[PDB]
């Protein structure tokens, strides 16, 4: 058993096994959650004249 | 090259803000888009402007459009204005000194509402970024920050220190603890966005955005838990539109109270609250009735909480306003009559005056007592104009024509006229004639103050421009209705000479200085020359993509300029029609361009809201004007070139005149700090028989571990070596008061352990050489706590791992197949078994 | 849109929508004013050949030509309600839980965040709590609550004990759950409850590792015996 992407979409889930419901997530962890997503994916005439 | 700035600026009574009232029908403060502008509502002129200062246009002056205020407050008692911006910036304004005392900057976004506490020191402050952020005046600092409304913030109601009530665009209302700055309760208010809020006592009120209203009982004191907003019940107001706005007023002398809804629409509805008794009169009263109609006691009881709201609130009267309302503000209250002041998108303010007497007033319809309208116009100015003597300016606009003193700033006439697209001085500065949208051609006389000639059938269709020629005898006129007229001036009435039909709809016509060349702008993206004397065709201007909006001829007429909607000025040669330049000047569409008198310098207006003076031989901009807030309709250039006016959406005319530690060695530190704390305690206890700690706020324990968690584990090896012995006693003695706290022990167990056995392991010869008694008993102490902590981790794990072996194995025996061959069982068991899948060389 | 032929079509809510009908079966139900596929409702497996309305399309009934009649109705203003009130209880269930966790009521935030499926606040609620039991397994309110559980609630939280489990970090408020339920539960219901087998298979090999661990750090404590022994002599 490897912990892997959450299986309920609201939910995301890290390797670490820390998951975070998006509801309770604040908007700035959301934000940066979000960026570190960016980061691992990068890494793998009346009209016209008036 | 000389620098323009902005000379001054008129034009506008009331911006997009809010109106506060100061009692002297006494004076009114509203924003004129940047500025702000003090009125005196009985003789209807402007008391004072406040403006920080930095004209548009100078060099120390910013490369950005002015941010408008956006929310205007005033503490009556103790005379300070603030002023609040789009840009998230709040400006504490003295109105006696007129000028600004303290700068706050702590929001993102446009300031949607301001209030001062009853004592005036501290401001409250609500901004689209959804942020309520607690100024201190008196400490010219922000003291907190509520962070927990998902949308703009709508209002706010804060007459306490201790509570606080918001709500948001998010349709939430949340009660805040100013002594916790958190939220303890959340309510949705409205299915949608919530916009107004109005509390009175235990009252309160707010709308949604349909004709909805909700009453809630604000019992503060509950805590419950929950209750501190209860739904008390709901009354339709007869607008169908949104609610922007509540406020309360009670008379002294009857404590009667009185509020409104303003609304988005044209229409403001005021309430009145009935007193307890008239509660009771009218519920006994309805029971009787109910009772009458045989409904049973049930059915009443629960009809009267339908018609709760009913009790309380009796519709006292609609103000209706031919303009849509921008904001409300309650002026005076007394028995013999109420009044109201309003501030409308048409850039007027209006004062309402409501006589009543008891329940209900005494007029059908409120009485409108003043008005300040005469110097701004209703709607936006499509066209301007400078007399010959460069003292008179001619604005057009939809149903008004305007005439202003640029010295004085104040409008001389006004005139009634229909959609008014073109105007232009005649010569003498003595005669105006407009253009209108339904083909007639106005003609006006300033002395006479009154319209001398109409032709209603100038043209079929819109005339979209008119000029002049030099000597000022004849009139050329191009409409939307494919035709170009010339007109004769005769003693003074028009007379039609001649008609040019063209293929395509004509948007501009200009008439060269030297009158020998005519340019005209078709539909169709071209630019047509015409000699004047002979209207024999001479060039055809090609290469525009968008429609040309505006054409000028330089003094020389050498040069004409072709600005267009495709956001491109073209400079060419009427030699020979040549090309020279295209700019991409303006990011959106360009209106007006303007070349300034005996010079090829030229200037440009769009949509974008910024103006743009050019070079006309160099073909660089020489210099940007941000001033204005919303489209640049017209422009205007002195006869001789000191000034340039300006006249755009947002209802302003402007006129520009011519002018370290490494790992180790911060644990050395850490343990030096808690452990001189630990000894001081210990010593002083017994006897009895610092600052770094309390900025942190942390126990010496829980500072040096922290500090140990810090360092990365690939370092922390290496930093422990570093420690000299004597360290190794206070990490020791560390680990010996971590462990009376079981709760930081079992936090952090195996760290503790990794760094313990490792010092040991390290410096052991030292260690048992030393012949310290109390350093014997630290070491069993330490021993004893440390096994008994990894042994109670140790039994948990023990036992779950056997229970759960149990748990899968009864499941086999229930649910499992059996095979007594044990060949046919093995096969069984590789299928059921889990298979992953490696790559292998 | 329609893959077959269009037999019938009728306005519906003024004049803001269209339904049509056709031989594939399928009633779509598009806006006029944008030309585009709202909905589609999928009741019939033959041609349909006609189609009524009544109240604006409030009530739609169309049959097919095998005889059968889907007697359609519009809920959407059903549905909102529900939404409404569902996020009405939500808002309030999320501030409830803000305030027992401020006020360290973790005996009633554990009840909302498995409620509410807070796998971040249910971790703090448990870590936080079994930090004042340092100072049976929990406490005797919390304990009580996590024997009511049914077994719904129980296999939600023991994906996150299995989940938990797998960091080293994390793995000791896993196991005081795992041993919270066992010691409060009748064993015999835990092994029938679906899929809680494949989750204790999980657990298992994980478990062993922590044991194997641990275990050594005993074994590396007893270098204080050798330096007490040390000093003796």
């Amino acid at each position: 058993y490897n912990v892997g992407k959450a299986e309920k979409d609201g939910e995301i889930r890290l390797k670490n096994g820390v998951a975070m419901s998006k509801e309770e997530l604040t908007r700035e962890d959301k934000n940066r959650l979000r960026r570190a997503l960016k980061r691992k994916r990068s890494k793998a005439s009346t009209n016209i004249k008036l | 090259y000389q620098r323009f700035e902005q000379a001054a600026a008129f034009g506008v009574i009331a911006s997009n803000a809010n109106c506060v009232w100061i009692p002297a029908p006494g004076q009114l403060i509203t924003s004129a888009l940047e500025d702000v502008n003090i009125w005196d509502i009985k003789t209807g002129d402007l008391v004072s402007k406040l403006s920080d200062g930095l004209p548009p246009g100078a060099s120390d002056a910013r490369g950005a459009k002015p941010a408008e205020c956006t929310y205007l407050e005033a503490h009556k008692d103790t005379d300070l204005l603030a002023v609040g911006y789009a840009d998230g910036v709040i400006k504490v304004w003295d109105l006696m000194s007129k000028t600004v005392l303290l700068n706050f900057n702590g929001h993102k976004a446009a300031i949607t509402l301001l209030q001062f506490d009853g004592t005036g020191t501290r401001l409250i402050s609500g901004s689209k970024d959804s942020n309520i952020i607690v100024w201190d005046l008196v400490g010219e600092v922000g003291l907190y920050k509520l962070r927990s409304h998902k949308d703009s913030i709508t209002g706010f109601w804060c007459q306490g220190e201790d509570w606080l009530i918001s709500t948001s665009k998010d349709g939430m209302i949340k009660l805040w603890d100013l002594k916790t700055h958190q939220c303890i309760e959340t309510h949705i208010a409205h299915t949608g966005e919530c916009w107004g809020l109005a509390v009175k006592d235990d009252l309160l009120i707010t709308t949604g955005t349909d004709s909805q209203v909700k009453i809630w009982k604000l019992d503060i004191e509950n805590d419950k838990m929950g209750g501190k907003l209860t739904e008390m019940g709901i009354f339709e107001k007869q607008s169908k539109q949104r609610g922007l706005k509540i406020e309360f007023i009670t008379n002294s002398s009857d404590k009667t109270s009185f509020f409104y809804i303003q609304n988005a629409d044209k229409t403001i509805e005021t309430f009145r609250i009935r007193k307890e008794e008239e509660i009771a009169r009218g519920l006994k009263k309805r029971e009787k009735r109910l009772k009458e109609k045989g409904l049973t006691e049930e059915e009443i009881a629960k009809s009267i909480k339908e018609s709760y709201s009913s009790f309380i609130l009796h519709p006292f009267q609609t103000i209706r306003s031919l303009y849509k309302i921008k904001s409300a503000s309650w002026t005076t209250v007394s028995s013999s009559k109420l009044e109201l002041v309003l501030t409308t998108s048409s850039n007027t303010i209006e004062y309402y005056s409501i006589p009543y007497e008891k329940r209900d007033p005494t007029s059908p319809a409120p009485l409108k007592t003043h008005t300040i309208e005469l110097q701004g116009q209703r709607t936006d100015v499509r066209s301007i104009d400078i007399s010959d003597d460069n003292k008179l300016l001619a604005t057009a606009s939809n149903g008004s024509l305007k005439i202003w003193n640029i010295k004085t700033h104040k409008c001389i006439r006004t005139f009634e006229c229909g959609y008014a697209l073109t105007c232009k001085f005649l010569p003498g500065g003595l005669l105006v004639i407009l253009g209108t949208r339904n083909g007639e051609l106005q003609l006006f006389d300033l002395a006479s103050s009154s319209l001398l000639d109409t032709i209603e059938d100038a043209h079929d269709a819109a005339i979209w421009s008119l000029d002049l020629t030099s000597d000022g005898k004849r009139l050329v006129t191009g409409s939307a209705d494919k035709t170009v007229k010339f007109w004769d001036f005769k003693v003074l009435k028009l007379h039609h000479d001649t008609t040019l039909e063209l293929t395509d709809d004509i948007l501009c016509v200009r008439v060269s200085p030297d009158d020998r060349y005519l340019a005209i702008s078709l539909l169709d993206n071209t630019v047509k020359v015409f000699f004047l004397d002979s209207m024999k065709f001479y060039l055809s201007l090609y290469g525009h993509k968008l429609p040309v909006l505006s054409i000028d001829i330089s003094f020389d007429s050498k040069m004409i300029i072709t600005s267009s909607a495709d956001k491109n000025i073209k400079i060419w040669g009427l030699d020979f029609g040549d090309c020279h330049k295209s700019l991409f000047a303006h990011q959106d569409s360009i209106m007006n361009v303007k070349f300034l008198p005996q010079s090829h310098n030229f200037f440009s207006c769009s949509k974008d809201a910024v103006v743009k003076y050019w070079d006309g031989e160099k073909f660089e901009c020489i210099q940007k004007l941000y001033a204005h807030q919303s489209e640049v309709w017209a422009l205007a250039v002195a006869t001789d070139g000191g000034f340039v006016v300006s006249s755009s959406h947002d209802h302003s005319i402007r006129i520009w005149e011519e002018t370290s530690l490494k790992a180790g060695e911060r644990l050395m530190e850490a343990l030096d700090l808690g452990i001189a704390e630990i000894e001081g305690l210990e010593a002083y206890n017994r006897d009895m028989k610092n600052a770094v700690l309390i900025a942190v706020n942390k126990t010496p324990e829980q500072y040096i571990m922290d500090t140990l968690l810090r360092i990365r584990m690939s370092q922390l090896e290496d930093a422990l070596m570093v420690m000299p012995f004597s360290y190794v006693l206070k990490f020791l003695k560390f680990i010996d008061t971590v462990m009376q706290n079981k709760t930081l022990l079992h936090s952090h167990l195996p760290l503790i352990c990794k760094n313990l056995f490792f010092i040991i392991k390290f410096n052991h010869k030292e260690l048992v050489s030393q012949k310290n008694e109390e350093l014997k008993l630290q070491i069993n102490r330490v021993k004893t706590e440390l096994r008994s902590a990894l042994k109670s981790t140790e039994d948990d794990l023990g036992f779950n791992v056997q229970g759960l072996k149990f748990v899968k194995q009864q499941w086999n025996l229930r649910h499992n197949y059996e095979f007594v061959d044990e060949y046919d069982q093995q096969e069984k068991e590789s299928n059921s078994a889990r298979k992953r899948v490696f790559g292998t060389v | 849109g329609h893959t077959n032929a269009v037999q019938r079509c009728s306005f519906i809510n003024k004049q803001k929508q269209l339904i049509s009908c056709g031989a594939d079966g399928l009633i779509k139900i598009w806006d006029c004013s944008s030309g585009e596929c709202l909905k589609t409702l999928d009741g019939h497996n033959n041609r349909l050949w006609a189609l009524s309305t009544m109240n604006d399309g409030d009530m739609i009934v169309s049959a097919d030509a095998d005889g059968v009649f889907q007697f359609w109705k519009d809920c959407t203003e059903q549905e909102i309600e529900e939404e409404q009130e569902k996020a009405k209880l939500q808002v309030e269930q999320e501030q409830s839980l803000q305030n027992y966790m401020s006020k360290g009521d973790w005996t009633n935030a554990f009840l909302l965040a498995m409620t509410l499926d807070h796998p971040m606040r249910l971790f703090n609620v448990l870590k936080r709590a079994l930090g004042e039991s340092r100072s049976v397994i929990f406490n005797e309110e919390l304990d009580q609550a996590i024997s009511i559980l049914n077994d719904e609630q129980l296999i939600l939280l023991m994906k996150r004990c299995r989940d938990w489990n797998t960091n080293a970090k994390t793995h000791t408020i896993a196991q005081r759950t795992i041993r919270c339920i066992l010691m409060h539960h009748n064993i015999a219901k835990l092994s029938e409850i679906p899929g809680m087998v494949k989750i204790v298979d999980a657990i298992i090999p994980y478990t062993q590792r922590h044991f194997t661990r641990v275990d050594n750090l005993v074994e590396q404590s007893y270098i204080l015996d050798y330096a007490l022994v040390e000093m003796d002599k």
